[PDB]
């Protein structure tokens, strides 16, 4: 769902 | 482990401007509030099914703001009163930060101004600002405003926009010079990339010259950079860029190094 | 059926009485309602569409969210209405269009055959979404005067009462419009009601008001020749359409008032 | 129920 950075 | 650096492979001259950080307590409730967070599996399956759907016609960033899921952070009060050298109740006039995101860590930076301003591309980021009463400007609408910015945050853009260089000297000819301070984060290694829609992505049209190894590498390649818009380190530090986790992991965590630049 | 289409041509400025196009529910316009109203009893999604925007109507704009789902596709002209109003045959060519503030580019696709490089603009992140499936060229704001370029034909369709610097867009539309056989499709919804819109339901007054002094649809219609000829327009061709919207679990179709004109520069 | 997408 990953880091909300990229 | 996120905070320290092998101060013998820095410049001289970035010996002298270093700032050592700590997991102190604001690091601390943001970490301890997102293994919270994260416990919640109900809010996370729903989180993981909303943007899942929509990935294809919104970017990452604005599906995020629209669940005001996945808030950022950087500094803590503390820590950003030790890099930028301020007491507790230090505060001027106006505030800009670039690309704010969804706000969470503007409002670390919020009780040092009287207004604060913040430009953003997501739709839903916007309306995330708004809801922290900040006036969001437009990208090519904050250096025409007719009025000088005391502290012009631009943190983690860099790497996600599409005239990097651009905006440098774009903070510059606004920043106040007198007293007016830059304060700048940026995840190294630096590798940059302009977001789009559907998880896609596209190469920036300004190639920053950041360059190196390792950590310390890329931040000695820092000055001679900001020295081409007119800059100079005043102090920076090392940090983590930690973000709020899925079900997988009760956090993210992204090598930041912030900067605090006064005019030259 | 009727009442969406004629005028009182007595109470019409004598220079648009004779420029008016009398324009009708075509087969067309009908295509569009037959979709609209089936559209509306597939009750699974009406209720899928009322579900999202229940709950993303603080987070995002209504436009925004009738983009994400690319729901709530509207109607202005038929292609027939459309050769009608612009004096052009079917298979009529040419090489620029841009439509400003296109939405999901369903009335854009109306034009679409008739060009062979379509340029649209839009404020929302998710119409732009739906502009780019259907392959346009998405340009920002202030780039579409200063790419260079001359559109052979410019759209400004509904955009005027949504826009916050109409009159400026009017001028815009000018400097950069083919000017030896260029001409504007311009839509507006009557009775003029400007506002910009917001996320969240919420709203604010345009920078820039127009000079839209009118109390039926032909006295607004009046008074819009001193406002075209303010940004070096003329009438060359109008007419009276509906401007039609896909339903929902209560309606099948909403409609309102649209005077759309095609416009020459003099 | 729901709004003309125009407004
Ligand atoms: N050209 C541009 N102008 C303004 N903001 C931009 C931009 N390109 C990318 N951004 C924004 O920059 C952000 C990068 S993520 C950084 C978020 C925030 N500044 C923080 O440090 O926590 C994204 O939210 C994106 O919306
Ligand atoms: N300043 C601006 N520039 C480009 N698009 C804009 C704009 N202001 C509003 N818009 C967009 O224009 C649309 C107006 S509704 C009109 C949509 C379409 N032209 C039609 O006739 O159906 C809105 O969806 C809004 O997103």
């Amino acid at each position: 769902h990953g880091h909300s950075h990229g | 482990q996120w905070y320290v650096c092998n101060r013998e492979k820095l410049c001289e001259s970035l010996q002298a401007v270093f700032v050592q950080s700590y997991l102190d307590q604001g690091t601390q409730i943001f970490l301890n509030n997102s293994i919270e967070k994260s416990g919640w599996a109900a809010i996370q399956a729903y989180h993981s099914a909303v943007s899942s759907a929509f990935s294809l016609a919104m970017s990452r960033t604005s599906i995020n703001g629209l669940l005001g899921r996945g808030s950022m952070f950087v500094f803590s009060p503390d820590q950003f009163q030790r890099l930028l050298k301020i007491n507790p109740d230090w505060k001027t006039h106006r505030l800009l930060d670039l690309g704010a995101g969804d706000g969470e860590v503007t409002k670390i930076m919020s009780p040092h101004f009287e207004e604060i301003y913040a430009t953003e591309l997501s739709e839903t980021m916007i309306w995330q600002l708004q809801k922290k009463k900040y006036r969001v400007l437009g990208i090519n609408e904050w250096q025409n405003t007719g009025f000088q910015y005391d502290v012009i945050s631009c943190l983690n853009l860099l790497d996600r926009c599409d005239q990097p260089l651009t905006l440098l000297k774009d903070i510059r000819s606004v920043l106040e010079p007198t007293r007016g301070r830059v304060i700048l984060a940026l995840v190294l290694p630096f590798h940059p990339y302009v977001e789009n829609v559907g998880g896609k992505w596209e190469k920036p049209s300004e190639i920053l010259e950041i360059k190196g190894q390792n950590w310390e590498e890329q931040v000695n390649s820092l000055p001679e950079v900001f020295r081409k818009a007119g800059f100079v380190i005043e102090a920076f530090t090392r940090l983590p860029y930690l973000c709020e986790g899925d079900m997988y992991n009760d956090y993210y965590v992204l090598d930041d190094a912030v900067f605090v630049l006064k005019p030259v």
